[PDB]
């Protein structure tokens, strides 16, 4: 019903019509996360690597 | 993302021989190493299997080996026997005699480290290697002994690269000695720990489509392969070609491996075909669908009603509507959902590929993760326990400085295996 | 004038950014080595357009884009496709091998020895612009990049550009056109991490994309070509705000102001409509009325749901073609008594409307029909989250067996951060139930 | 081969058609979590129904109406009905009826009980059955949960011999199109003993429950009527007939009822399909005016019934959408 805030121009307009009214992490931690998974594959890696040498 | 083949011993010589004489016409290759052929399609990912040299020459990224010179010498003077670098002609005099411990500890470990010199010369020339394939039998003793060997060395050198296998499996349909349940046991042992995807093709399976299906009397080692070259060259048209679905060894292994000691597949094929024999008649794509999942139509000689898939891979190839290889592949899903694992979601996943292979106008390959694979295992493991109970025939292994109990770890974990497929079986 | 950078990652992210960025040169009227003959200023200046495009003394108009992907196959086809000339060698980067459909090994293996130089891209880019006000990212769910790297990058903006704000495009997994098995993981894993850092996401399900190509463009198969040329569509509809003369949603922050009213739920459901085929012989022009009722037919969504069964949070009605506001209230107001639209109670119930008189453009030879008016609706409905539920019950089927997850943790990542990623999400689907019932 | 599922052990009605559909020997029930389904006889509690319809190469198909519950519970009917312009303020097949909150619209309920008050009329309600306000919302306070107050029929139809109460039981099906099936075999719930205008207190004839109820089985077999009978008597005792009489009256507030909430809960262009069989509760006073009681969105049916039901059910609302390799129903048109 009420329409509001018309705003015209010539490649277009907009308006608002209204029917009823209503009733982070630091670069730091980041690097600690990257890194901490890096270790967990050099582990991993290497405990490979220490099974095929036995 | 460039493959390195190696070929071990007297089956995996040849299979691997026919294989690279299979794909070669399929790429446009010809026995001089130089291109012929029409579509540009075969040459776009062509450098994943073949090396490029000056005058556009092609050659095969491949390794062949064996611990006695008389396969590979019939592969040298075989049709594309030029075409592969001799350099790769890795190779020993003294054989292994059926021996997985000559293969593998004795007259194998002898020869290894040349084997590793031309696989490391070949990864150099690699601008992003991504695997590794063997192919070998695992009844004889130096693709089975050595084989697994190399798979061994291999991964300590290039423990961020994917190990893929074609893995022939013994059959007492198809024996060349009673130790090859010792052999099999021992490398199985080898292929769960130390490979991402390994291809099962029962030499039980192969007779058996010869025999019952194609009407061979009496299947040769070359019907036989005619089947493998024809399976071969389907599960790697998706890495061969360009494509969206599994077109690397690892996003296969991703797709296929739920479980990383359970990837162990069951191939198939259709149309099944003879050697020579000439179809006239082109299938339709509901015929590709249901041959292609029909047991008599599997590379290992497994039930998969007796089982349930827990991952899929298909590959039609030709020219079809692939609308109606969705709505096939959707009504063999939806009418038999109960051989389909219900915790893994679209499981199936299918793939086309316009160039059919030669001979046919069309054709399907399967890729099956099935925990029916157990019976190919249990199988071996009875052979295997019904001379190791008596200590049969251990004396060759004993001799090379093997102990018992080695057997009875093999034995333990392939068992174990077993279970395991079991255990998602019931899930 | 204040400029948007807009980054394509993974193969799905480029591919679409190849549609729309083409899509952007056909309605600025910008040729393929760049020439803008209509505008009159050369080497530089601030319209409305500029928000997409730096300039050259040249008289080169270069998107504001940085294209990256782990595999350089995709990227490659760009830097020699037809747009070739359009971008240069900074702006696009590819890597040696991809991320195998696996979030971690795209967020952390692989992701970890490129995320300095990307930044560095983006920051190239950042340093050229007088008045920075964020980021439009363009990525898949399913993919190890589209996922993986995405959310590691999302990360890294907030801290080098907290005060900037990102938007999202996402392609949400669906099986006929799914790549991976394990789509499902990569989809929860980047949502849970990058949900804190997105600001605002546009969904787009390649299920209802699928459909809609083969109910209306009568597509038996439909490539990405045919998805993809389909959703710049789209995306185009929802930017044109910011790549022309207006008063509605004229920067980023609005969007948020205008279509997220709560942080978290930020997904608002978009619905395009008229989708014609080219090649239907005889054609009648659909009006504002029929048009804007389409809105609310799930078939015309971009994400499969009912959200006659939700509640609404706010509602944007985006028009291109010939429209004005008489025939829009009137469409409005007879929909309002046929349909369900239930408001939450702390909202009001209304439309905020844009109206361009330009028609949408079509790509020559596509596979779109040229159309009088169309309209896309940008609507924060509860019913969205039937998404996040089909995807977190494919990700309980799974995880319980705890398949393919050795995968993932053979990347260096815990089994705790799938159940970590999981709570967020089952929090998520009651932040949506809170709101909606 | 169709396939199906079934997610509700409790369902006497659908454990019959699971039955049926099997031997037909071309359905196949599936495990209860298995997605690949054409049919799904869901649960009676979160029904996943964001689940459905996103399985290609399936059309599926649920004996559920998403959102069906807003004319199945007794405090959303009430809402429904006074706010829904269709059934307005007062419609009169409607009791007079409001919605009360345990310590809503308590002030407005005493305004008409006031007028009931101050007119002399009767003024005797039920939420248990009373004819004071506060020894009424003493009671619902008491609960714990949300309970409707409504006017209470003083002048019911009284069955002779006996001078008994009774409600009529009709089912109805709505398949997938939204056509509205009446089936023809209706029951009346009977009271064996007799209804007693002075004392509330006593509910075993007031209430006309199957289990109350079980003078068991003194005038029909098991307090249970059917409409042969029925007939029969208002032929004999009043000179008129059952469909005149009444059932212009009961397909009338179903077809009212049904296509209010049409637009809410249609599956015309959704990505799945629905059907629902429902269980609509009468009340007919002595002038022959029938009224609504409620709506069942789990209804049982009898015993003599569930045969001849439960095969029409497969007939046009699964058969319908799945077919295979005069009719029982009323279909109220709209
Ligand atoms: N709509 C649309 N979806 C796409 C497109 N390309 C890929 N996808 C979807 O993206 C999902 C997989 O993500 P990708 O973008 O392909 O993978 P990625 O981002 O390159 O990451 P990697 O795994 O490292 O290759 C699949 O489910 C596809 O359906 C595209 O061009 N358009
Ligand atoms: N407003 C009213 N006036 C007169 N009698 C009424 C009444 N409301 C209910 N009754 C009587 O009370 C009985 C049970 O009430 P209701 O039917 O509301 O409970 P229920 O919902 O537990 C039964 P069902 O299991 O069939 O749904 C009715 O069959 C009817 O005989
Ligand atoms: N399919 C096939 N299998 C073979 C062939 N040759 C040998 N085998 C199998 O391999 C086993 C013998 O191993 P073999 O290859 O001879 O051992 P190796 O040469 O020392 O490595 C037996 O179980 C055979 O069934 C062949 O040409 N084709
Ligand atoms: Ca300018
Ligand atoms: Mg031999
Ligand atoms: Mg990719």
């Amino acid at each position: 019903m009420e329409v509001i805030e018309l705003n015209k121009c010539t490649s277009g307009q907009s308006f608002e019509v209204i029917l009823k009214p209503p009733s982070d992490p630091s670069l730091e931690e980041i690097q600690k996360k990257l890194e901490a998974a890096e270790e967990r594959r050099k582990y991993q890696e290497a405990e490979l690597l220490k099974h095929l040498a036995e | 993302r460039e493959i390195v083949h190696i070929q071990a011993g007297q089956c995996g010589n040849q299979i691997g021989a026919k294989f690279w004489e299979v794909i070669s016409d399929e790429h446009g290759i010809d026995p001089t190493g130089s291109y012929h052929g029409d579509s540009d399609l075969q040459l776009e990912r062509i450098n994943v299997y073949y090396n490029e040299a000056t005058g556009n020459k092609y050659v095969p990224r491949a390794i062949l080996v064996d611990l006695e010179p008389g396969t590979m010498d019939s592969v040298r003077s075989g049709p594309f026997g030029q075409i592969f670098r001799p350099d790769n002609f890795v190779f020993g005099q003294s054989g292994a005699g059926n021996n997985w411990a000559k293969g593998h500890y004795t007259e194998g470990a002898e020869l290894v480290d040349s084997v590793l010199d031309v696989v490391r010369k070949e990864s150099e020339s690699c601008d992003c290697l991504q695997g590794f394939q063997l192919t070998h039998s695992l009844g004889g003793g130096t693709g089975s002994g050595m084989g697994t060997l190399l798979i061994s060395k291999i991964r300590e050198e290039y423990p961020d690269r994917i190990m893929n296998t074609f893995s022939v499996m013994p059959s007492p349909k198809v024996s060349d000695t009673v130790v090859e349940p010792y052999n099999a046991t021992l490398s199985v042992h080898q292929l769960v720990e130390n490979t991402d995807e390994t291809y099962c093709i029962d030499n039980e399976a192969l007779y058996d489509i010869c025999f019952r299906t194609l009407k061979l009397t009496t299947p040769t080692y070359g019907d036989l392969n005619h089947l493998v070259s024809a399976t071969m060259s389907g599960v790697t048209t998706c890495l061969r070609f360009p494509g969206q679905l599994n077109a690397d060894l690892r996003k296969l292994a991703v797709n296929m491996v739920p479980f990383p000691r359970l990837h162990f597949f069951m191939p198939g094929f259709a149309p099944l075909t003879s050697r020579g024999s000439q179809q006239y008649r082109a299938l339709t794509v509901p015929e590709l669908t249901q041959q292609m999942f029909d047991s008599k139509n599997m590379m290992a000689a497994c039930d998969p009603r007796h089982g349930r898939y827990l991952t899929v891979a298909a590959i039609f190839r030709g020219r079809m509507s692939m609308k109606e290889v969705d709505e096939q592949m959707l009504n063999v899903q939806n009418k038999n959902s109960s051989y389909f694992v219900e915790w893994i979601p679209n499981n199936v996943k299918t793939a086309v590929c316009d160039i059919p292979p030669r001979g046919l106008k069309m054709s399907a390959t399967f890729i099956g993760n099935s925990t029916a694979i157990q019976e190919l295992f249990k199988r071996i493991s009875e052979q295997f326990t019904a001379m190791f109970r008596r200590k049969a025939f251990l004396h060759w292994y004993t001799g090379e400085g093997m102990d018992e109990m080695e057997f009875t770890e093999a034995e333990s974990n392939m068992n174990d295996l077993v279970s395991e497929y079991q255990q998602y079986q019931d899930a | 004038m204040r400029e948007c950078i807009s980054i394509h990652v993974g193969q799905a992210g480029v591919q679409i950014g190849n549609a729309c960025w083409e899509l952007y040169c056909l309605e600025h009227g910008i040729q393929p080595d760049g020439q803008m003959p209509s505008d009159k200023t050369i080497g530089g200046g601030d319209d409305s357009f500029n928000t997409f495009f730096s300039e050259t003394g040249a008289g080169k108009h270069v998107p504001r884009a940085v294209f990256v992907d782990l595999e350089p196959t995709v990227i490659d086809e760009v830097r020699t496709g037809t747009y070739r000339q359009l971008f240069h060698p900074e702006q696009l980067i590819t890597g040696k091998e991809d991320a195998a459909n696996n979030y971690a090994r795209g967020h952390y293996t692989i992701g970890k020895e490129i995320i300095d130089l990307v930044l560095d891209r983006i920051r190239k880019l950042a340093d050229q612009c007088t008045g920075l006000q964020g980021f439009l990212v363009f990525h898949s769910f399913g993919g190890g990049t589209g996922s993986g790297f995405t959310s590691l990058l999302m990360e890294r903006l907030s801290v080098d550009y907290g005060k900037k704000s990102k938007l999202e495009f996402s392609i949400y997994p669906a099986p006929q056109v799914s790549t991976a098995v394990v789509e499902p993981y990569n989809s929860i894993l980047t949502t849970h991490t990058t949900l804190e850092h997105s600001d605002c996401a546009f969904m787009v399900d390649n299920e209802a994309i699928y459909d809609i190509c083969r109910r209306n463009l009568d597509i038996e198969r439909p490539t990405y070509t045919n998805l993809n040329r389909l959703i710049s569509q789209i995306v185009s509809s929802i930017t044109a705000s910011l790549r022309f003369d207006g008063a509605l949603n004229v920067d980023l922050t609005e969007f948020q102001t205008n279509l997220v009213p709560y942080p978290r739920i930020h997904f608002p459901l978009a619905t395009y409509a008229p989708v014609i085929s080219a090649e239907k012989a005889y054609h009648e022009q659909l009006s504002v009325a029929e048009i804007t009722n389409a809105c609310f037919e799930p078939a015309n969504q971009m994400v499969k749901c009912d959200p006659r069964h939700g509640k609404y949070m706010a509602c944007c009605l985006l028009y291109r073609g010939d429209v004005v506001p008489k025939d829009v209230n009137a469409a409005i107001a007879t929909i309002k008594t046929k349909r369900s639209i239930q408001f939450v109670d702390w909202c009001p119930t209304g439309f905020k409307v844009g109206i361009n008189y330009q028609p949408p453009t079509v790509v020559p030879g596509g596979d779109l029909a040229k159309v009088q008016r169309a309209v896309c609706m940008l609507s924060n409905t509860t019913a969205i989250a039937e998404a996040w539920a089909r995807l977190d019950h494919k990700f309980d089927l799974m995880y319980a067996k705890r398949a393919f997850v050795h995968w993932y943790v053979g990347e260096g990542m815990e089994e705790g951060e799938f159940s970590e990623a999981r709570e967020d999400m089952a929090a998520l689907e009651k932040d949506y139930e809170e709101v909606g019932v | 081969m169709y396939t199906f599922v079934v997610r509700d052990e409790n369902s006497s009605v659908y454990a019959e058609v699971s039955r049926l559909l099997l031997a037909t020997g071309q359905w196949k029930r599936l495990r209860k979590d298995n997605p690949r389904f054409n049919l799904m006889l869901g649960e009676r509690n979160r029904l996943p129904f964001g689940r459905l319809g996103h399985e290609p190469g399936l059309v599926q198909l649920v004996n559920y109406y998403r959102g069906a519950d807003k004319l199945c519970r007794k405090a959303s009917l009430v809402k429904l009905i006074k706010t829904s312009p269709e059934l307005s303020e007062s419609c009169t097949w409607f009791p007079e009826s409001y919605v009360i909150y345990p310590t809503d619209e308590r002030e407005v309920f005493l305004a008409a009980y006031n007028r009931r008050r101050e007119g002399r009329e009767g003024n005797v309600w039920i939420a248990l059955i009373s004819s004071e306000a506060s020894e009424l919302l003493d009671f619902i306070d008491e609960q714990g949960q949300v309970h409707v107050i409504q006017k209470y029929l003083e002048k019911p139809l009284l069955l002779e011999p006996g001078h008994r109460k009774f409600d009529i039981r009709s089912w109805v099906l709505v398949d997938h199109l939204y056509n509205i099936y009446l089936y023809r075999e209706g029951v009346l719930r009977t009271s064996s003993e007799p209804y007693n205008s002075a004392n509330f207190q006593d509910k075993t004839c007031h209430l006309t429950n199957h289990c109350i109820q079980k003078n068991y089985g003194r005038y029909e077999e098991g307090n249970e009527m059917f409409f042969e009978e029925f007939n029969q008597y208002l032929m004999d005792a009043l000179n008129t007939t059952l469909e005149n009489s009444i059932l212009l009256q009961i397909k009338h507030i179903i077809r009212s009822c049904l296509m209010c909430i049409e637009p809410a809960i249609s599956t015309k262009h959704l990505h799945y399909q629905s059907f629902q069989l429902f269980g609509f509760d009468f009340m007919v006073d002595e002038e022959l005016k029938v009224w609504l009681i409620e709506v069942n969105g789990a209804p049982a049916c009898a015993q003599k019934l569930y045969a001849e039901l439960c095969q029409g059910i497969v007939d046009v609302a699964i058969s319908s959408v799945f077919p295979l390799a005069t009719s029982i129903f009323i279909k109220l048109h709209h």
